[PDB]
């Protein structure tokens, strides 16, 4: 009974590119096939002179049979009709890690406390999703407060995700 | 067979299993046939492309899916696939091997062709 | 928008069996089109050294899928000995992540050769 | 109460085994010398089988010498290299197939291990 | 100019090996490998300035390079413990020889380029 | 019967360098085992300020199964006890090419008509050659008057070469 297809999926009203730059950490995700980023995630997100969104994650990745590395990412942000809705161009700076274009949806956010985040990667035909992931973000790495929690399970319950997010560990892995 | 052709892995150092080959024959016209089609198995090989008979004469192409390959790994290679591309049985009867060696930003790639 | 000129790519050809700079051969490089084609994109010779610079600007290398092609079996018969393969083709993506310089680099035998990219971020 | 240890040869030049190819293997001492473990030429078709059995490959240091000096010499070419020299540590875990294969020009070689369990 | 270079390459990554551990040895009278020459390699991949015209002589050279260092200091657990390069030098007249090494975890290949 | 040890063989009395210097032909050759100069073989004889000999030549080798190039062939001579007998330290322009260090003997010369060149490079245990070459040159390709002819047998039966010489052809394969 509850509708899945993506393009019936809430977003941000009025998403703001500049109450939302800083640093975000990633507190839980749902992988996609093919997962990239393991643990240890932190994003810093800016808005240019021109006023496009852009951001420099970082974070452990586990490559080939068990080789770990420090990705340093960096994604741009082109706009759309919807001011919650992106397409994400990233790629590492070492070239080896992988490169590609997203959509980027912001599902909600509060800006200060919570932020969850959406990507459909792949679709079924009747607009269900194929492939996806999804990132819960926090200001606070030690976690959210019960209101926070609470907004954030109902998300994860409307993109049709309940209980399917890994939670992401921060143990300084990437420490400079 | 006629054709063999075998795949490695230079960094796990084994056979690169299901690696994706596809081989095309070229057209009168300059275009390619799929001629024949398969996945390296257990042991990296690909036997039973095609047969003396239809292994006929001309230019062909052998494309290896590295990128495949490399992706299902979590790294971003450098190349799309490999291309063997080579004259056969011009002077009638031989048995040709194509032997690739995979690494994210360099191949290399060897015949070994006798009778 | 005007930025200065060092390579965005640059090939260079050794010969395995003489142990020296592989000097002019044919490099031809093309980038698929919107109906998989390839179009002509860039062309040249090896130089003494065994390099091939200046092949295009900053600009015109754009994001897209390039070919670049070399004549390997030119120039093996030049020389006197019957190569194997018709040419050596490397296919890669290239500025879809940052700007970057590249290399492309072979390394050339009558029955084999092998290739490998040196991408700068 | 089929060997351990596989070598493949190649020749980059001709497109062919490289037939005849004299391949001699060492393994390491307490002192630090070579033991000339086992000894052998590549076949018709470039491969050396027979080498050792399971039991007498014992874990250590490993050394497989190639001859590609006499292989390129008796070609007419004066060829850089003295000979081939893989050097890897075998069965610090259990048992283990290797193949080491190597492909051949005058001023080049490439060389790789092909492991099993 | 040099009579000697050395260049490494990383084959995962695409790009010049860096700080590479290589030692070189000539063969002795006794068959006993002498310390020769020693350094890492540079920015680019590359160990210039490794002996001078004059003090490079005829002999028998192996050179020996640190892949296993390189391989693990990243995390890789890699198969060769080196990587030798044995080759006789300067019986030929005087020449510049390039020593290059392309590495993989389970594989390398290594070129010469001597120039007349 | 003929005394075949190489230690017996008569060499050229009172060599001198310098009436041997300039163009040589190669007009016969027997094979070492492991054979490199093919034909069209010209030699160039000098003498150094120091009055040390040296030399260059040219000549097509087959190289492989079958690939045919111009050797650009140079050579020193080390003198010993003995003027007409030397150490020849020997490599081509182009590294790939044959290198090595040979006994150089001249068994004979006219330094006008003819030389006869000998190298033994391996011995058996009695002192009789087990892996030699010679050569026979003149001044004039077109080739011997038969005064020179009647020495040369003679010098080639002495050296227990008899019938085992190879005729070189020269068909300028070497210009441009
Ligand atoms: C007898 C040597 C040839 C004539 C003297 C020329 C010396 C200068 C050239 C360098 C030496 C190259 C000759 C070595 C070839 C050995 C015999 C062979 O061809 O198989
Ligand atoms: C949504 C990711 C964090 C916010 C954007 C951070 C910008 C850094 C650039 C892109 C990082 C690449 C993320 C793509 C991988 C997502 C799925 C996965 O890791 O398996």
């Amino acid at each position: 009974e509850r509708d899945c297809r993506v393009s019936s999926f809430r977003v941000k009203e009025n998403f703001d590119k500049a109450r939302f730059s800083g640093t975000w950490y990633a507190m839980a995700k749902k992988d996609p096939e093919g997962l990239f980023l393991q643990d240890n995630i932190v994003a810093e997100f800016s808005v240019d002179e021109t006023g496009q969104m852009s951001a420099t994650a970082k974070g452990r990745v586990r490559l080939l049979n068990n080789w770990d590395v420090c990705a340093d990412m960096v994604g741009t942000f082109t706009d759309t009709e919807d001011p919650a809705k992106f397409k994400m161009k990233y790629w590492g700076v070492a070239s080896f890690l992988q490169k590609g274009n997203d959509d980027h949806w912001i599902v909600d956010t509060d800006y200060d406390t919570y932020a969850v985040q959406y990507s459909c990667r792949l679709l079924n035909l009747d607009g269900t999703c194929a492939d996806s992931y999804s990132f819960v973000f926090s200001r606070d790495p030690n976690g959210l407060p019960p209101e926070a929690q609470k907004i954030v399970r109902q998300r994860q319950e409307e993109l049709c995700l309940a209980r399917q997010y890994r939670l992401i560990v921060h143990n300084g892995y990437c420490d400079g | 067979c006629p054709l063999m052709v075998k795949v490695l892995d230079a960094v796990r150092g084994s056979p690169a299993i299901n690696v994706a080959v596809h081989v095309f024959r070229k057209a009168a016209d300059d275009t390619w046939e799929p001629f024949a089609s398969g996945k390296t198995s257990e042991s990296g090989e690909l036997h039973g492309l095609t047969t003396e008979e239809e292994f006929v004469e001309g230019i062909y192409k052998v494309e290896i899916d590295t990128k495949s390959y490399w992706k299902a790994l979590g790294i971003s290679p450098f190349h799309e696939h490999a291309e063997v591309v080579f004259t056969a049985n011009d002077s009638g009867p031989r048995r040709y091997t194509i032997a690739a060696l995979l690494s994210p930003y360099s191949y290399s790639t060897t015949a070994v062709v006798t009778n």
